[PDB]
């Protein structure tokens, strides 16, 4: 449905923050991961116009720029059944990011935001956008468990070593 | 009622009202995300500094520019800087005053189409207009003819223009500019060991450059003065306190404008692409372009740049007739000031791009408004 | 309702409620078993004294510390001391009030993982939080920037931090601290014959140290004053009655902070690992770290320690710009007081580690809470 | 008659004769003073050990490196190590054989000027020559084109070069290298409690690093293997006897080459500054640079480093065309072996820097010998 549309390569490398940045306690990882997905889905100008402004027109009510619009976006994410026409337009974007040409480089960095920044600390209770965008990049959706484990205690030998 | 004029500078966003002599606020075009822990609980907010507050706090930020080479790249950040212009530092409602964006010639179309689409559908300004950089600078001259060496932070370009009429085929444009100066100055400080690596130090390299670097009148004979290095070196205090000094690297950096092979780009220097522009122009105008050369843009605030190109174009011109280099003392703001004039003309209020004619036109309306 | 803050001191456990100015109870972190016959029949009970009652009864006990080098070693005794805090001296139910443990940076992970597992599965506190030592001490400063020479009884460490944001790679940490002072003071009392051998005498060495030892402004020139030994010596009454005196050993002991080769550890002194931390920090912050150096921790209560490091960092800094040493008169309690502030902030009650989120997380939850 | 080639390694001095396949002697670039009493009367001599004898005796020495970041700092010690090369381990008279020093690109000029002045006016060699590191490594390839990821102990750098001709403006250089790996490995051993503090332990950290650390193919998915920590951990016997073990810290340390934000330096990884170098090169050469990527230097002996960057540059390149990573099995000695070739060419004996042309030239002669 959005055929004839493409993106420029490596469009998001300036946007992904440092690892010491995302180890912050005042780091609301939602609006900076979406801000990566916003920049990563910036359509290349080689796409023709009538598919460009439609796909951009789908974006502004899905991935807004202002911090009050995305905070307003989460408000209907609690009752996504009662908002079908925006909920139905979301899986279109999920279909687009499924065929994204740098999907693996996204999917490598997408769950790098999940562990180091704690993006997926709800694990099944995250809202509708962070659910399917990760499910757009991670096919099996196996991100539910796995970042929580960190191999806490094991001492196969001697005590403190000096 | 009044109009705003806001030169989208590649390095320094210059902005202000129409009819004002000086631009109201000039701040560097820097957006910056922080890059560290933030173990404080209160000061961890404001996750993206922009402008002067990113300039002062530059030690903990990854300073990135939204515009490179005159082409607006990061449109998400470019909203953030324009929101900082209108609300945060001009304190004006953008929906009430008309704006006037400015841009370089020969940039991509989508740099212009997105720029108007992000102006109406985000800021809802009543009317806008996009101007070529150098054709504003003749309004700053108060003179209707002559080419312009408009060298900015991101791009340099020549727009030859006779009285009224421009020469669109003879517009030449080189991407060598102040960032390519700054990046080459970073390369040659390492020869003296002053290794300045990251973006915070890339900022203070420009403070070295704008305070110290002059361009030489005769490059080789003044290089030979640096052989008997007696009085060439000055010395600059870094923000930490330790001091540097710099010798032949002080003038060898702005010779990139004249020998672009120093940064290895295969081109003619800005003295020669001047003459290559005037040779492209028709033969009657060439007498008047030689008498009318407007230096413009903040890169051309190097001391000695007027005395150099007046010498060097004379080497290329036929020597039977005179050359002039019109270098005013307001070259840094010349694009804005000419932009401040053009919005104030009574014959201009029909030349805008209104919203009521935008809505049936779409973003291609600016291509039928002065190309 | 209210929270408890209990700094797990390496030498002195400091504890109290949130929002209180002074910590409620400060007692030395000493557990001690008796070591003799006990031929009395009634007084033979209470086979492990801890805290002040181990301090007064120190002559018949083997006084051992549960924490060495900031690392909690004997977890069996570490329960016994925390049970003494909550029940025996604060008289509060731990199941009702939230706690806030504090710890050094760069300690092992199991020092943190066991500490939370022994907090929930033993004391059943509602919510806990673990804080880095020195980042609490800036809350005691009421100032959001500057490195901290937080030298405790067991470890010293520097946490450089700009406004909000810390520098995790530039955190430096040396194990030289007050016990390494005390052990070296025991070595140099033997040069005057005052052989203090075992742990009861190791306690009274610290009473010699905290009452007498000052650090010299200029080490060699004030050593030469001890050559003409006229007014340097003071004299200290031991608990039995016989009196000692001490000369050049009074200031030569706290020079271990500056010459760590005295105890033979190959390191830079705390004046130099200060500067080595600030050189690791980025170049913009260095101007502000030099103006903001917070002495903290009980080891830095030596008289003259501020006048020394202000002199000595000045020897290492570029002399064109100023240095400051922020040494408040509450440095002994600065980690607690800043800990008392941080628990009292209204923006902090979402930053805890609750039990209801612990149960599906396990002890690795503190690694995703401020590292 | 024959020439010597002696790669001034930032970590390991590699040396030997011209035309030899293997370098004659490889010893670590460590000078070390002792730091203790020496109450023996006979063995107190030789107050500065250097090389392998400083390596074996490393427990009583303050091991310091003369070269950091590819820049020779301590010129007094740098004489001592070169005197150890010629006399103590090669046993050759330096006045008879020509030498060939090697160095990194973009180092300071005084690192080159002093290096030739300390070569003639101290060792009196007949003729010398200074070579860029990576341009020697193509001679080891036997191939005349392609960029080189020459990552040493002290610096990594890319020298893109087409057949014959180099690209001087596209030479990129990052200071992240094996010492920055070693220092970060010391930071992350403390998370498992293995506190290795001083320079003797900094040596044995490198023995941990070179024997154990591999780089991961996919960082996050192989980090998730360390969550179910079953077969990742190996275990290493320290020189005292007590054994360590290491889990996710084994591969997380060489990810500093790819995420330089781990040590907090704001840069692109060596996979990306590869691609940033090739984008700087002209458009015809880019097809051949992608087919010709030479890994070189001892840092790139990590297992899996070729399989990683072949994957990761493929993520950055346009996928329509192939990539190759030329990782020979002699990458540790590739700079020497290519240096051994270049001195042996019959077309090279006019390319030296002789003493008879030095004497009227002074130390600036090397700036007119291959920059
Ligand atoms: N006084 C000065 N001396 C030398 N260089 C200067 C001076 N002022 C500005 N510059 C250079 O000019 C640049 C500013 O150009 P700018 O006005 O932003 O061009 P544009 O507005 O077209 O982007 C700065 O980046 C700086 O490098
Ligand atoms: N007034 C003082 N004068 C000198 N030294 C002191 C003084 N008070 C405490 N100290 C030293 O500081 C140590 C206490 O440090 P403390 O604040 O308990 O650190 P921590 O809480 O990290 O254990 C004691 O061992 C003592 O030697
Ligand atoms: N086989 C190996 N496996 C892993 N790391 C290695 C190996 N060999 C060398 N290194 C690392 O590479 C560095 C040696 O690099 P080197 O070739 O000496 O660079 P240079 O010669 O420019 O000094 C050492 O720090 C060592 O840690
Ligand atoms: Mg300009
Ligand atoms: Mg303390
Ligand atoms: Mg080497």
């Amino acid at each position: 449905p959005f055929s004839g549309l493409k993106f420029k390569q490596n469009s998001f490398l300036s946007t992904v923050p440092s690892v010491t940045n995302m180890h912050s306690m005042h780091f609301d990882a939602r609006e900076t991961f979406l801000g990566v997905i916003r920049k990563a889905l910036e359509p290349d100008t080689s796409t023709p116009f009538p598919v460009r402004r439609a796909f951009d027109g789908l974006r502004a009510e899905i991935l807004p720029n202002d911090t009050i619009k995305s905070a307003a976006l989460k408000a209907q994410c609690s009752d996504i059944d009662k908002h079908p026409e925006l909920k139905a337009k979301m899986e279109t974007l999920k279909e687009v990011i499924t065929h994204h040409p740098q999907k693996e480089k996204l999917a490598e960095i997408a769950l790098q935001f999940a562990r180091e920044a704690g993006l997926t600390r709800l694990k099944g209770e995250t809202d509708y956008v962070l659910s399917n965008v990760l499910d757009g990049l991670i096919g099996d959706g196996s991100w539910r468990a796995g970042p929580a484990y960190e191999s806490y205690l094991n001492k196969p030998g001697v005590d403190r070593v000096i | 009622t009044t109009a705003l004029v806001c030169d989208n500078g590649s390095g320094l966003v210059k902005a202000g009202f129409a009819g004002d002599d000086a631009p109201r606020a000039v701040f560097p075009s820097i957006v910056g995300r922080p890059r560290h822990q933030g173990v404080m609980v209160g000061m961890g907010q404001k996750d993206s500094y922009v402008g002067d507050e990113a300039q002062s706090k530059r030690g903990i930020l990854t300073l990135k520019y939204p515009i490179e080479h005159g082409i607006i790249t990061n449109w998400d950040d470019m909203e953030k800087i324009w929101h900082h212009t209108f609300y945060n530092e001009l304190r004006v409602a953008p929906e009430e005053h008309p704006t006037l964006l400015t841009e370089a010639p020969l940039n991509p179309k989508a740099n212009r189409e997105k720029m108007t689409q992000i102006m109406f559908e985000t800021f809802n300004v009543p009317a806008m207009y996009v101007a070529i950089q150098a054709v504003l600078s003749l309004y700053a001259s108060g003179r209707t003819t002559g080419i312009v060496l408009d060298s900015g932070d991101g791009v340099t370009h020549n727009v030859p223009i006779y009285e009224g009429y421009a020469l669109p085929h003879a517009i030449m444009r080189l991407d060598l500019a102040g960032r390519d100066l700054t990046d080459y100055l970073m390369k040659i400080l390492t020869e003296r060991g002053y290794s300045f690596v990251t973006t915070a130090e890339r900022e203070i390299v420009r403070d070295i450059k704008e305070k110290l670097c002059y361009v030489a009148l005769d490059f080789e004979n003044e290089m030979a003065t640096a052989a008997s290095s007696s009085s060439l070196e000055k010395s600059y205090e870094l923000p930490d306190g330790q001091v540097i000094t710099i010798g032949n690297e002080r003038f060898r950096c702005p010779e990139t404008l004249f020998q672009p092979s120093f940064i290895g780009m295969e081109s003619a220097g800005i003295h020669e692409t001047t003459y290559n522009s005037i040779m492209k122009c028709d033969i009657d105008i060439r007498k008047d372009l030689y008498a009318n050369n407007v230096m413009s843009g903040g890169t051309t605030m190097y001391p000695g740049i007027a005395d150099r190109m007046q010498k060097e174009i004379t080497a290329l011109a036929p020597s039977t007739m005179k050359i002039k280099i019109i270098a005013p003392p307001e070259r840094k703001y010349s694009v804005w000031i000419g932009g401040s004039i053009l919005a104030s003309l009574s014959t201009f209020q029909q030349m805008w791009i209104t919203k009521q004619e935008y809505d049936e036109a779409g973003p291609s309306i600016v291509h039928r408004k002065c190309f």
